[PDB]
């Protein structure tokens, strides 16, 4: 059961691949009897149909409540507004590549540049005080000592209600300021926490991955690293690539079907849980290659629950990436390949444990 | 008239003995790689101090009389020395500038040491008073200057929640919660009466030195065993281990070990701010007659279920009630302190000017008054099993050199490793040579 997330290194196990042959849709008894979705579309269907099921953590609600909650947040990641937030992501790209630059090789780039690079953007983007970005990012981060977390939870706690209060009265950009603005006294403190540390926090995770995982996968294809610098037009595509070769989400959690359902002509009975294998569905068809148009994929989900800081994702990890290969031409990791630690399959995202780069 | 702490009190009168002994200060020193804004740093510094009233208050006054001037955040910024040097030179740089003694009624209680080495590296001391900022106060000194410098780098003035508390704030309420003092039956009354029944060189270098400390995971396991049969901590096993090798060091029936214990985390206005907010707590056991360690080990526990019901009354206020003769060369009521730390996050991993690749760069041990001061962390497994005891046994010079202090951790851990294999073994039938 935990195939699903072994990796040669961004690539599939062979285990995994020889599973994958068996059908994009397997039952699998252990105890109880789970099943996995393997396949772009049987991935697809799980996730789009309304027959499973699984404070401000909207991944974790469910109708109606998920509704209430999604609704209020959503139009913060409109077209118009991820276009007025690209100028201050793209000069929030460049300090920290100048940083990057001006300490010079080598760089951890993880921990020193895709990590702060994320959580900046994640904090511009939800209207926090600017400076107090760094507090919020250690109250809610996840190292341990649960007295500890319980008493950054406190205190995180805290500072929400503070802010609440002045952003319900007189509010301002990001989407905090919207939300309190469009919704007064409609969402709670607690709510607006919730979904304010799921952004700096999971979300940040994901995107400071992809930087990272999706910075090594472009050196190991240097001439499409070239080639992104001499079109980079190809940012689009580039991510869509990078998101579906990588795909950090690999695996979702257990879809519990609330109806009998036959997605194949395999049966499955009511509470026979699914789990959606993203890594699977997007790479068991398969090359990296940026010029492709129209990707595939379930990077950011599928159905109700489809990723909600996509476009923001995008949007960031596009100026990230098309900016870093013309800035560093030269780039290339400081250690061996095989000195690249990964994350051990622990189900709860995929990432570098460090990226050593110099140029 | 702005009053002050018990502990300011203190602090401020253990301020003027001159350079001879080294100031009563917390300072942290950063290795900060890459291109500095000197001037952002300046005005970072400013901002930091302008954030935290206390940064910029001054203490005049006298023997009977000492008060709180805070000035507004220009006049009354820190001082930024810029001081060349090479790598060579920087250990006793860093040990000079943070022994430089504190005027603390013509200045402000803190003030910054800039040491260029490169035009890409540099190393920043910040040296701050300790009637000004505690031991945790170092951690929140160096965020809020991190979250000054991300923004003064970038030509903007920092925009963060401002605090909810100043210190001023504390200073008011410790001097109302408190004022009952001579009152039957009033709540600290009832306090001091608690304590009073429960109770070298003329001048200090307070130079501090440090051995290490290990016991291995058997032995600590078995203290941790015999910790769980009384109903205590591995705070009460080592509290009554220490107490037994004091005892029949000095030979004395009556041991009294203290432990600093932080600001209160009840209280979580106080978790974002610069102060003052060490907490000390006397733990008085008696071992008369001829305890076995078991116990001493219920003694030892004990008295911290009763001394943590009674730590309202600070204890900078109960030293003044029950030292007659009070010495500036042997710390009040304990001399011996014992802190016992579960595993958790460093937070100088966590410590990032926007901009530099920063880094902790090592300090000698803090000044202290104390002769000894144990440190140890309690290593668990992921079950809470016994993974080892890690520490130092910090020692003042002017009391002990490196081989009497190793001389005591070794003989500590053979006291630790005896009581633990055998804990009904008397206080008079230990070995210790
Ligand atoms: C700024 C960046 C991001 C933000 C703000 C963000 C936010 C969110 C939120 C709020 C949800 C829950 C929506 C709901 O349950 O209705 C979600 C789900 C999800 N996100 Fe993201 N996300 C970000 C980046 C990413 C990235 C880089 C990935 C890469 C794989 C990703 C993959 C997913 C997936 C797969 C789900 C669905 C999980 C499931 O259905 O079990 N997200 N995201």
């Amino acid at each position: 059961h935990r195939v699903l997330h072994l990796r040669d290194r961004l690539d599939l196990a062979a285990e995994l691949k020889l599973l994958c042959e068996r059908g994009p849709l397997v039952r699998i008894p252990l105890s109880a009897v789970h099943w996995f979705a393997l396949g772009y579309d049987v991935v697809r269907e799980v996730l789009g149909s309304e027959k499973f099921d699984k404070p401000g953590n909207l991944l974790q609600l469910d109708p109606p409540e998920h509704t209430r909650l999604r609704r209020m947040v959503a139009p913060a990641y409109s077209v118009r507004r991820m276009q007025a937030l690209e100028p201050r992501v793209q000069a929030i790209v460049d300090d920290h590549l100048d940083t990057m630059a001006s300490t010079g090789p080598p760089v951890e780039f993880l921990r020193e540049v895709a990590g702060p690079m994320a959580a900046r953007v994640a904090c511009e983007f939800l209207g926090i005080p600017l400076d107090d970005r760094g507090e919020l990012i250690r109250l809610t981060a996840h190292r341990g000592g649960k007295r500890r977390r319980v008493l950054n939870g406190h205190a995180y706690l805290a500072y929400m209600r503070e802010l609440a209060a002045r952003l319900r009265r007189d509010p301002g950009d990001g989407m905090l300021g919207m939300v309190a603005r469009d919704h007064g006294a409609d969402i709670s403190d607690e709510e607006l926490a919730g979904l304010c540390a799921v952004v700096m926090n999971s979300s940040v995770e994901q995107t400071e991955s992809c930087l990272a995982a999706g910075t090594l996968l472009l050196l190991e294809h240097p001439e499409q690293f070239a080639l992104l610098r001499e079109r980079p037009e190809l940012g689009e595509q580039a991510v869509e690539e990078i998101v579906r070769y990588l795909s950090v989400f690999e695996g979702l959690d257990p879809r519990t079907a609330t109806e009998d359902v036959e997605i194949g002509g395999q049966v499955i009975k009511k509470g026979e849980a699914v789990f959606c294998s993203l890594l699977a569905a997007n790479r068991a068809d398969d090359g990296f290659d940026i010029t492709r148009k129209e990707s595939r994929h379930v990077a950011f989900g599928h159905g109700i629950h489809h990723c909600l800081g996509a476009p923001l994702a995008r949007m960031e990890l596009r100026i990230a990436f098309t900016t870093l290969v013309s800035r560093f031409p030269s780039l290339r990791t400081a250690v061996p390949a095989e000195e690249i630690r990964f994350r051990p399959p622990s189900s709860n995202v995929f990432t570098l444990l460090e990226l050593p780069l110099t140029w | 008239p702005l009053p002050v702490t018990a502990r300011q009190r203190r602090m401020w009168l253990l301020s003027r003995i001159g350079d001879e002994a080294e100031g009563l200060h917390v300072r942290v020193a950063l290795r900060l790689r890459g291109r500095l804004d000197r001037d952002a740093l300046a005005g970072a510094l400013a901002d930091v101090g302008g954030r935290h009233e206390i940064l910029r208050t001054r203490f005049p006054g006298s023997r009977r009389d000492v008060r709180q001037e805070i000035l507004d955040a220009e006049t009354g910024r820190p001082p930024l020395e810029i001081c060349p040097a090479t790598e060579d030179e920087l250990p006793g740089l860093l040990a000079d500038r943070a022994g430089r003694p504190f005027d603390l009624t013509g200045e402000v209680p803190w003030r910054a040491h800039l040491f260029p080495l490169t035009d890409r590296e540099q190393v920043l001391l910040v040296v701050a008073h300790r009637i000004a900022a505690d031991e945790e106060s170092v951690d929140v000194l160096v965020r809020d200057l991190a979250a000054a410098y991300g923004a003064r780098r970038e030509g903007r003035i920092p925009e963060r929640a401002p605090l909810a508390l100043q210190f001023a704030d504390y200073a008011l309420w410790e001097r109302e919660l408190l004022a009952g003092a001579d009152e039957r039956d009033s709540l600290i009354w009832d306090q001091i009466e608690f304590w009073r029944d429960r109770l070298r060189p003329v001048l200090p270098s307070r130079r501090a030195g440090s051995v290490p400390l290990r016991l291995p995971a058997d032995s600590h396991a078995r203290l941790l065993e015999a910790a769980r049969s009384a109903g205590g901590t591995m705070f009460t096993a080592v509290h009554a281990a220490l107490a037994m090798l004091l005892s029949r060091l000095d030979g004395r029936t009556s041991v009294t070990i203290g432990t600093r214990l932080p600001r209160d985390e009840e209280q979580t206005g106080l978790v974002p701010m610069v102060g003052p907010f060490s907490r000390w707590l006397a733990l008085p056991v008696d071992l008369s007659g001829d305890p076995a360690f078991t116990e001493i080990l219920g003694r030892a526990r004990d008295v911290s279920e009763d001394a943590h019901r009674h730590q309202d009354l600070p204890f900078e206020r109960l030293a003044e009630l029950v030292v007659p003769v009070p010495s500036i060369t042997r710390h009040p009521i304990f001399q011996v302190a014992l802190q016992l730390d579960e595993d958790d996050v460093r937070p100088e991993e966590s410590w990032a000017l926007p901009g530099l690749r920063t880094s902790p760069v090592p300090m000698p041990e803090e000044a202290m008054e104390l002769d000894l001061w144990l440190k140890l962390l309690d290593h668990r497994t992921d079950e809470g099993d016994a993974d080892g005891l890690v520490g130092s046994l910090v020692y003042a010079e002017d009391r002990f050199d490196r081989a009497g202090a190793e001389a005591l951790a070794q003989r500590l851990v053979a006291l630790l490793e005896q009581v633990g294999a055998a804990p009904e073994v008397r206080l008079s039938q230990v070995d210790v040579p």
